[PDB]
This record gives C-alpha cells, structure tokens and sequence, in this order.
C-alpha cells in the first residue's frame, strides 16, 4: 500500500500488488530490525547486546536480569579513575538508585553512607559496599547505614 | 623548560640555542612570568623567568636547580614568549 | 536478530508472502526474481553484522580502538628519541655551535652541548636524534657526517652505542595494555593501590595487605621475597619509604616479613618427550609458591600432587614424599612454606 | 616478471565479439483488463512484434516526470494538452513531435511517424507506424 | 562504499544478478518489478551512514550525548539567575511584598523581602532574576 | 561429580594408548570442590589401563563417599 504508489496507473491489477505487499512487509521488517540495532548501542536501552560490553569492561560473570548487567557496567566505568568522596557517593547513589550522604570522622578514621534503601535489595547493597570496599582506602573503616 | 613546557603542550627545541629562535621576541622590560631569557652568545643556560627580577634554571655541572636574581645576570642577550 | 535473519529463510518468507497460483521453484520466474533480490537484501543485514562489530571493537582492528580509547583515557606513545654522544677530532679553538645538524646515512642528528676542540672540557657533546623509532638506536663506533660544513673539523664519532629510540605503541600492543589496566582496578588509597605501591619496588615479588590490623588508619603491608622467601631489613625500609611516598597524607604503613618453613620434596616421575628435569623443576618451583602464597592452614600432600602433575613436562609421577611422609604438614602463625631442595629421579 | 606498462590488467582489454540485438521478448500483457497473462499456471512470454505492443503501450501509458523510479527520458508530455492549452495546429504538432521523442529512445525501433490528425468534436484522433528491425 | 553504493549502482546489480531470457530495460515488467526497493535501499544506505556518527561521544548531538555522559555520569550544568539590590522612592508607607515583580525592558525580576517605603530598615530589598542567563547582569 | 566427568571426558577424548592412573587423579584432585582424596580405583585397581584398536573408554559408574 506504500510501495505500490511508486508505479504508473496501469500497474494496480491483484498480481502486482500482491508481488509489491510481499517486498512492503520485508522493508518493514528490515527498518524494525535497523532501529533494534541502533537501539543496542546504548547502554541502558540494549539488552541482547549487553554482553558485548562485557568483553570490553572484563566483567566476566552471568546474571539473570538484565538491570543488574547494566549496574555492574555503569559501576566499572564510573570507578575508574578518580575516587572522591562525592564520585564513590554518586556511584553508591546509582547502584541504590537513592541519594546517598557520606559523613566522615576523621579522628576514628570511619565514614559512614546514609541513604535510601526502599528500593535497594540488601544482597545488592551489600554488593555495593564490597566494591566500594575495593575502591575505599584501606585504612579507612566503612559502615552502611541504609534508612529506609 | 623541555619538560615544563611539554607538561602543558608546548614543544621547544632540546637545545636552548634554537629554543632562542622561537616564539615573540621579548625585551628586558616586557618580561613577565614564564618569560625565557637567554645571556650568553652561546646560551650555554636558559632561564626560565618568572617576574621580580628571578628566574630558574639549571646553572651548570655541580650546581642544582635554584632561584636566580636577573640583574646579576649582566650578560642579557634576548628574551622569547611561547605561551 | 541481524544473524537470525539468513538468505535461506527471508527467501522462504518472500516466496511464502506471496498468495498467488502460479508456481515457484527451481527454474521458475518468480524464484529467479525474488533470488536475485533478496541476495542484495541480505547484504545489508551482513553490513549491518560488521557495523556491529566495528562499533564495540572486538576484532579484526576496527579503527574505532581509538576512539574508545580516548573514550578511556589511553593514549599511545610516539616513541622516545634515541640519545647519545660524540666526539670531535678536528682542530684546537673549533668551536661546534649547539644546534649544529649532523647525519647518520639516512639518519639525522643535532648537537646539545657547546663543544670546542681540544678543551679542557673534552671533545664529546651529547646528541639527539631528530626523530623517534628503534632505528635511531645506533651502535658503538659510527661516523657521522656533517649536513652543514663548519672549518676545522675533521672526523666525528661516537664512543659506544645510542640508546633509547623506540617506536611508535603498535594498535595491538594499545589494545593488550588497555585489557590488562581494565583488568587492574586502580583507586584513590585502595588496597589495591597498596598492592601496585609495593610490587614497583624492587626485592618485593609477592604483597599481601591487611587494613585495620591495629584499628582505623592502620594497614598492615605484607611482602614476600622471591620462591616466597623473607624480604630483607634494607628492602623492607625502601619498599616502605616508597609507600610513605606514595600513601595518603594521614595513614601509617607497618610492614613485616615471613618466616621461611624448610620443606624437602622427592619424586620419581617419566617426562613427555622434548621436556628435560630442569624445565619441570622450574615450573614446579613457580607452581609451588603459586600454591604457598594461597594457602591457609596445613600444606596437602594431594593437592602438591596435583599441582607437580599438572606441570606441564611431567607425564607421570610416583613415590612422592613431603618431609619423608605422605602426611599433612601443619603451618603455625607467622610460618610459611619455603621449597629448600628438589630431588627429582626420572 | 614483464611490465605491464597500460592501466588496469589484461582482463580489461578483451573485447567481447559485437552481434546483433537479442531476440526482444516480454511478459504478455492483456489491454482489455490491463493485467499481465497466465499461461499454465505461469508467466506466458511472447517474442518479437508482441512484446513490442507491450513496450510501447505502457510506454505510451505513462507521464514523463512523475515518477521517481524512471529517467528524465522515459514517458510521454500528452498530459500537457489536455483542455486546449494551445490553439489546434499547435497541439498537433506538439502532439506530433511528443509521439516521436517517446517512442525513438528504444534501440528496436528504427522510425515513428504520425500521419493522420483529426478534431472531431472533444476527440483527437492520430495514426502512427512504426518501422523496427523485424 | 555507502556513497558509491547509490540507486542506479543497486539497480544494476540487481538485474545482473537475475537470470532471465526475456528482455531487462526501462519500461519492462522485470525492471519495473524490480525497480522500487531497490530506490528504498538506497535511502537506507544514508542512515545507515549517519547512524555511527551519531554513536560516538565526539559527535553525539544533544540529547544522545546527554544519554552517554549521563553514563559516565557527568550532568549538564544549567545557569543561574542573577541576584541584584533596587532601591523603591516614593511616598512614605507604601508596602511592597514578596512576590512583586520588577521589569527593565524587557526582562522580568522579583522582589524577595518585604520592604516599606521610608521605614527604617532602609528601602533597599533583593532582587532575583525570573529567568537564568548572563543576559540578566543589568548594569548600574 | 559432573565437573570430573566433564574433565575425565576431554581427557578420554585426547588420551592415545594406555590409561594415565597419576593423570587421573590429577584430574580429580584439580575439580573444583575436592579439598583431599584417597583410595582412588580405577575398574577395582590403581594400574594403568591399556586401550586396544578401535576402542574408546567411556565413563561407567562412579562410587565417590564422602
């Protein structure tokens, strides 16, 4: 019904048109499968493709859910680098998906994470708190203090 | 100055002599800081300058690197700006 | 979804879409046509494939390394310049201007230093090659040629070989580095940061770090000489002056070194072909203290087992012995394991 | 080992012997119910005179710049006349001459002439022969 | 090459590729079959061109660079208005409160505190700009 | 159990003439969960097992207790 306007007036017999709806459906389905594509570049819209990213991040792991991929993927190319205060808060804010406030002492050499964990599974807080663990500095004590 | 220059993406000749054929011409009086100055004819030691009549440099074999006042430096020969 | 979609079977849906009764098969003007278009259509979704490819780089030197690179952080080097000196035996108040040019057959050099024939200073100025590569990296005993003419000179020389040319960072070389710092985890104050601190310095082959070993702001460095030997007093004191240098302003380094536990090991074993007794007591040694730095507890005499035969080397192995037993050595605190002697009859 | 001092590679140079134009042959083609023909359950292919009447009437059929699909060159400008754009003697010849343009592009088709032209009340009526190779 | 590969190139690939004995041209049933997809792919060809330059984070346009720095976790910084003090004259006791809005051509500002005209806390009160952009830095 | 029989498998597979007895404890000790074994017996014997023409071993029954 797209295709077949291309053609003069004569060309509108059942054959031809039928010959013309077949290629419609398949340009159809090649412009669907473009858009896919392109949408698997990102990170947060891929889902097939988020393997693909492992094998650029060394991630090396299997996980069921694909929210869980994504997290691990913005955690590793977030913690590189610099790491600040505000940047580890900002990385514990985005594996808790809630803000997270950072309080140090620094006579007992320990600071504490205040934050939100209605939303953030303790298993995966805990998860959290081993990375940041490995990013912290060693000296350094650290405590989870989640409010839901 | 090799090393400080290229730490903020400026590229000199390794040696000072043509490092002198490089960049504005300076006078004596429009120095200011990060200026480099030259003496002798041969500029067996460049100075790096830094404003208040001192500089710093590397003196030469058996001396370190220090602050040194330009006035006693009577041998100016000519000065150049790269930055 | 790209590699799903095959000639075969967007052949098959095409020719199945088509509601009519005429016939299609081999020889018919329907399937010729339909071939002959779906081969160009299935082109595209193989362009598509290698797009794919191309944009995560992960073959094939896709030229989008780059650009992820710079995405990342890493840059490739360019190379440092060979450097060298040379010696001037020409006529005495001659004096070489710095900056004067030189050559090496294809190759050029400059002057860096003042130098004047005959001095007091010596006739040898430092040089340096115009241009980066491994091919500046000259040998000993070379004449140079002058590209300017200066009056008094008459052979120039250098005394032994230029040093520090290299080449350009190759992209695969790029792509290996950029794997093996993804693979590192380098964080502001982190027990890793520790670790790399520790293992730069020199007589250090193994770390071990410890936080909080004597409360908060303490971190307790554990370091092990080579075949997991104890790290001596003087290596100790620079590998700590080099943390201190390296450690954050406010935490305090204590270091200390193991203690060795003296253990002989015997075994009767039949080599692969092409494989000698020293090649395997090498790589047994390595196995070994691979095994000794990792373990807690008591040394297994099945797990040395395992390890001596999975060296690569080793075809067969028997009358295994650990201290003259096929018993468990208990390890106490502040005691490591330290291969002593290795008796090995093929 | 010998230099090949012309550009390109010997492939190139190999002319293929020239012959005459291939039999034309087209799918048929049914004017009274404008639809191709099915012959035994598949395309009937007809040759030569036939196939000619179908090139021409669909060529006849089409406006010139319409469609995208098609050159600057194929068609036909008859729509322009329509409603009495020029005066008669001007549309007959136009008429004429769009005819001949149309039709001369095909290599099979040696010469077109338009002949007789009549105005009979709202009607223009023309003759045409054409002149192929068969 | 995507440039090189245009509509007339794709068209004529695609009949090369199709074994028939009758006659391939303009004006056929096989070229006009054909021809119209063929068209389709060629516009194709241009996205697919434009899509890897969109991909990147050199050139990545508005809202997918937002989406890429947003992963790396970087957020677009948004101006602030201006903060400024205006003095009211006029008759004694007149009030003006919170709220009230002050214009100079066509730019729009807000009175923050309650200031009385002639009182003694002076008749000099804050002014925020309605509206963030260096445009709203008046003058004296 | 399964990862031995995975191991034990490959190793069948690349294995030419007569079994390896000290290879297959190797194999059992390296998969992953066993801390120390003993006792190992192959079709009720410690001896290598030669493999005659046109015969591949396959794994039986396997008898671990903890």
């Amino acid at each position: 019904m797209k295709l077949i306007d291309k053609l003069p007036s004569f060309d509108r017999n059942y054959i031809v048109e039928e010959i013309q709806g077949a290629y419609d459906t398949e340009l159809n389905i090649l412009k669907e499968d473009i858009d896919d594509t392109f949408n698997q570049l990102f990170v947060d819209t891929a889902t097939w493709g988020l393997d693909m990213w492992e094998d650029i991040l060394c991630i090396e792991k299997k996980e069921l859910d694909f929210d869980t991929r994504r997290s691990n993927i913005k955690a590793k190319m977030r913690s590189r680098g610099t790491s600040t205060i505000e940047v580890i808060k900002s990385i514990c804010e985005a594996y808790t998906k809630s803000e997270t406030d950072i309080k140090v002492y620094s006579d007992e050499f320990t600071f504490v994470l205040s934050f939100i964990a209605n939303n953030c599974d303790y298993k995966t807080l805990l998860d959290c708190s081993d990375m940041i663990e490995r990013v912290k500095p060693a000296h350094l004590l650290h405590y989870l203090e989640p409010i839901i | 100055m090799v090393y400080c220059f290229k730490k903020v993406n400026v590229s000199l000749p390794r040696t000072s002599n043509q490092q002198s054929k490089k960049g504005k011409k300076v006078e004596q009086k429009n120095l200011q800081a990060g200026d480099l100055v030259f003496f002798h004819n041969p500029v067996s030691h460049v100075g790096l300058y830094i404003g208040n009549g001192e500089f710093l440099h590397a003196p030469q074999k058996g001396d370190v690197v220090k602050i040194s006042k330009l006035s006693s430096r009577r041998d100016f020969n000519t000065a150049r700006r790269v930055l | 979804m790209y590699s799903d979609q095959t000639y075969e079977v967007i052949k098959n849906r095409t020719l199945e879409n088509i509601n009519l009764d005429i016939y299609k098969g081999e020889g018919s003007f329907l399937n010729n046509m339909v071939s002959g278009n779906n081969l160009e259509l299935s082109k595209i979704y193989l362009e598509l494939s290698k797009m794919h490819k191309m944009a995560f780089i992960q073959d094939t030197y896709n030229q989008f390394l780059d650009k992820r690179v710079n995405e990342f952080g890493v840059y490739r080097k360019l190379g440092t310049e060979s450097n060298g000196e040379v010696e001037f035996i020409g006529e005495k108040g001659t004096v070489i201007n710095n900056g004067t040019i030189i050559s090496y057959r294809d190759l050029l050099f400059v002057v860096i230093k003042d130098v004047t024939i005959g001095s007091e200073e010596g006739d040898n100025s430092p040089v340096q090659a115009l241009e980066v590569g491994k091919k500046y990296n000259l040998p000993t005993n070379c004449e140079f040629k002058l590209v300017d003419n200066i009056s008094g000179v008459t052979k120039i020389t250098n005394t032994r070989s230029f040093e520090g040319g290299t080449d350009i960072e190759t992209d695969e070389e790029l792509k290996e580095r950029f794997y093996k710092i993804q693979r590192n985890q380098a964080t502001s104050g982190n027990k890793a940061h520790y670790e790399e601190w520790a293992l730069e310095v020199d007589g250090v082959y193994n770390v071990k770090v410890y936080p909080r070993w004597d409360g908060p702001g303490t971190v307790k460095v554990l370091i092990f000489g080579k075949n997991n030997q104890a790290v001596d007093t003087e290596t100790i004191e620079r590998c700590q002056q080099h943390i201190d240098e390296e450690k954050p302003i406010g935490p305090t380094i204590t270091v200390v070194t193991p203690l060795p536990i003296e253990i002989s090991i015997s075994a009767v074993m039949k080599l692969e072909d092409g494989y000698t007794l020293d090649n395997v007591k090498e790589s047994f040694l390595e196995s070994i203290n691979t095994y000794f730095r990792d373990i807690r507890g008591e040394i297994i005499y099945t797990k040395v087992m395992g390890i001596l035969i999975n060296t690569t080397g080793v075809h067969d192995l028997s009358n295994l012995l650990i201290n003259g037993s096929t018993d468990n050595i208990t390890i106490n605190e502040d005691k490591i394991p330290s291969v002593t002697t290795v008796n090995f009859s093929e | 080992s010998t230099i090949f001092p012309f550009i390109g590679v010997p492939e190139d140079y190999i002319l293929p012997k020239t012959e005459e134009l291939p039999i034309f042959r087209e799918v048929a083609w049914d004017f009274e119910k404008d639809e191709p023909i099915l012959e035994k359950g598949d395309f009937k292919i007809i040759e030569k005179k036939e196939a000619l009447k179908v090139w021409i009437y669909k060529c006849i059929k089409t406006n010139r710049y319409e469609h995208e699909i098609y050159s600057l060159e194929y068609g036909t400008e008859l729509s322009e006349l329509i409603g009495q754009k020029y005066t008669k003697g001007l549309t007959e010849s136009e008429a004429s001459r769009f005819i001949k343009e149309a039709l001369l592009i095909n290599p099979y088709i040696l010469e077109v002439n338009v002949k007789s032209a009549n105005f009979n009340r709202d009607i223009l009526s023309a003759n045409v022969k054409v002149s192929t190779i068969y």
